[PDB]
DNA sequence: CCCTAACCCTAACCCTAACCCTAACCCTAACCCTAACCCTAACCCTAACCCTAACCCTAACCCTAACCCTAACCCTAACCCTAACCCTAA
DNA sequence: TAGGGTTAGGGTTAGGGTTAGGGTTAGGGTTAGGGTTAGGGTTAGGGTTAGGGTTAGGGTTAGGGTTAGGGTTAGGGTTAGGGTTAGGG
């Protein structure tokens, strides 16, 4: 018996969070993680991609907000940086 | 198999997709594109099993060459 | 756990594991992971609405392929982000063109020796 | 009794309004398994593969069928010919 | 004296046989810094730049009228119309 | 402030063009959709070069982050740069 | 003897598509034929556009390779076509291929 | 001042080997050498991508051999794996 | 007639035949990390066969979605002269 | 600053847009006739996992040989005049 990553506690959790009435099946939960996996992917070889051409070894917030303000288009874009800007200042005023 | 696909079948798939009327060769052109896509399908997941040292192809692989071609396909596998 | 104090819901360690056995580069920071988890949050919060939207407009109380497809299809936001994205069991828009109409009678029914 | 072009908007929509498989499944196998022994033989698949390339096969010929009935649309012309097919594939990119 | 519909193979052997540039520089460099001021401004070309962005612009527009000339052969007419333009575009996926 | 430079791709450019793409015949609305459509282009690649010149910590737009641009929006361009 | 490209029988090096690798972070550990094997087909693929390139060249009256040059032996190979679909050339051009409607009939 | 690649002096060494009567341009060397990058960066995504499917951590010839009959079409990609092929035995022989 | 592709004088025009020195490229000496093999059990893929009931194959029909001359007409680009706004180094 | 690639008035003629009727390859409903869909028997390879003895890629360390940035003029190709040859209204 292996394990799998399977990202559905955390979806179910937001779903309920956002709409306690309603659920979800497994096959949307599928398609969800698949979405989910292909967005990291995604963010994670334009991150890679900016790391080399900036010729720099570390990887910051500022390389994966240029890679969500390039892959995603404009409100959803800014709507998704203002949200990860208000996460890491939460993060850093409270350790 | 090549006349596996009946002309019922083509018929709803043109129903479906927006089709109001279909010729004749439609069917025959169709057949000869389907034949071409799924060869080249199944030889990019021969190609992907072969370099996995398996035989029966999986979903995963052909998820990965549906992924290589470029065009995703969400649900089925993982 | 960072889900209590960065107020997220979404792990930032399995992130930042995924980040690291991916080889994607040689340091993977510490901020990333957060940005990227808020990011997803932010995105699986809008697309879980839009399925609740979707579910409620065709008097269902659960999320099915269709109500995916339907509020992938609706907004024009999602369908550039997600453009060329084949769903399983998802459905196609009923959107008839203007031309394949029954049109209006011409003759009567279109005879012209009566 | 009802008169042509007119009954064909509801089979259309009972189409569309359903999310089911019109390709069967034995001869869609046979049809990938010989295709399959053309390059290597011994070859086994799990159903699920086969199922998962029927879908995309399914989305791909809705597509072509969607830009050959616009194409068709702009020409003028409601039924489709194999001129239209022909310009979808060089347009699309797909070979030509 | 010639007859209209039989010279314009002779300029589209000659334009097609060379390889010069027919969009000017100075237009084109005022039209694309117009546009960049419209997001960040004090904003420089290092000429290069603007070249090959002049190239990639009539590579697209060479592409674009090649499928617009394909289309309305197609259509059974050698004079092109704006739908057609928007049948290429719907086409081929952009936008 | 920079005006009337939409209007600089004159007719002549727009006629050797569809010359050199093997168009034997324009109509008259087609010079104003291919302006609007190389606009709309332009504007989408300066968006996203100034992007990448805003993560580059820099001002000028160089050859580079052009063909990076290029790169990511789906179409290669040989020759210029490296 | 000294050198990988007097043991192989190549020209390219190799040394420097193994430190490319090596620095792009693509995997974490890179082997010692693979670049071999890189390097070898980028020299035969090299070798090909170099003959269709003569070959081009020696159509078109030259002694040179232009650009030109080169992106005439790229769309008249349907395999080169097929390889570099999406490829603009800059300074490259266009084939004259007149279709058969627009004549003079 | 700083160093850069520029793959020439491999480039003009193969066309005197194919063709000692002919020349090059910087144009046509710098075409050459963006062709020869983009190939070694779709090579070298294509083994990470192999690695990372097959759950493997090392990179042998297999990956590379498969990158490159899965990129070119036919005739081209047997080629190619022949000429590898052979390298590969001159390299292990001597 | 009106251009149109084809051979000999030169004047700029752009690559090629050696050079050189600086980061970059291969061997040697010791080592553990993860590559394919057989010992192995049961769960999934496959072939001939009863059924009986929705639809695919042929057979006469007549009518309207298709196409080839008529004859009235208004839309687009063959010159060419005028004028103004792109194209060239400092 | 200078000069040649743009800009515009004249005009008549050739090509998209509307008309009128026929006949054939496409719809639409009906009934006699296989092939698809599950339903249900064991098995002959096929893929997953743990333990033990091996051999090629990743850890400093000096030393050399060749690839990157100048000097100059020389040798393939652009441009400058016509004279002869041929595509067409």
């Amino acid at each position: 018996r292996s394990r799998k990553e399977s990202y559905s506690v955390y979806v179910y959790k937001v779903l309920k969070q956002v709409h306690p009435d309603t659920g979800i099946s497994s096959k949307a939960m599928g398609i969800m993680n698949s979405f989910v996996n292909d967005i990291f992917e995604r963010i994670a070889g334009e991150a890679s991609r900016l790391a080399h051409y900036n010729k720099r070894s570390t990887i910051t917030s500022r390389e994966i907000q240029t890679a969500v303000r390039l892959l995603l288009p404009g409100e959803l874009a800014k709507h998704a940086v203002s949200e990860g800007t208000k996460a890491v200042t939460k993060y850093t005023s409270a350790k | 198999n090549i006349q596996g696909i009946t002309k019922p079948a083509i018929r709803r798939l043109a129903r479906r997709g927006g089709v109001k009327r279909i010729s004749g060769l439609i069917y025959e052109e169709t057949r000869g594109v389907l034949k071409v896509f799924l060869e080249n399908v199944i030889r990019d997941a021969v190609t992907y099993t072969e370099h996995a040292k398996r035989k029966t192809v999986t979903a995963m692989d052909v998820v990965y060459a549906l992924k290589r071609q470029g065009r995703t396909l969400y649900g089925f596998g993982g | 756990t960072r889900s209590s104090r960065a107020g997220l819901q979404f792990p930032v360690g399995r992130v930042h594991r995924l980040l690291r056995k991916g080889n994607y580069s040689e340091r993977v920071g510490a901020g990333a992971p957060v940005y990227l988890a808020a990011v997803l949050e932010y995105l699986t919060a809008e697309i879980l609405e839009l399925a609740g939207n979707a579910a409620r407009d065709n008097k269902k109380t659960r999320i099915i392929p269709r109500h995916l497809q339907l509020a992938i299809r609706n907004d024009e936001e999602l369908n550039k982000l997600l453009g060329r994205v084949t769903i399983a069991q998802g459905g196609v828009l009923p959107n008839i063109q203007a031309v394949l109409l029954p049109k209006k009678t011409e003759s009567h029914h279109k005879a012209k020796g009566k | 009794r009802y008169r042509p072009g007119t009954v064909a908007l509801r089979e259309i929509r009972r189409y569309q309004k359903s999310t089911e498989l019109l390709i069967r499944k034995l001869p869609f196998q046979r049809l990938v398994r010989e295709i399959a022994q053309d390059f290597k033989t011994d070859l086994r698949f799990q159903s699920s593969a086969v199922m998962a390339l029927q879908e995309a096969c399914e989305a791909y010929l809705v597509g072509l069928f969607e830009d050959t009935n616009l194409c068709a649309i702009h020409a003028k012309r409601v039924t489709i010919m194999p001129k239209d097919i022909q310009l979808a594939r060089r347009i699309r990119g797909e070979r030509a």
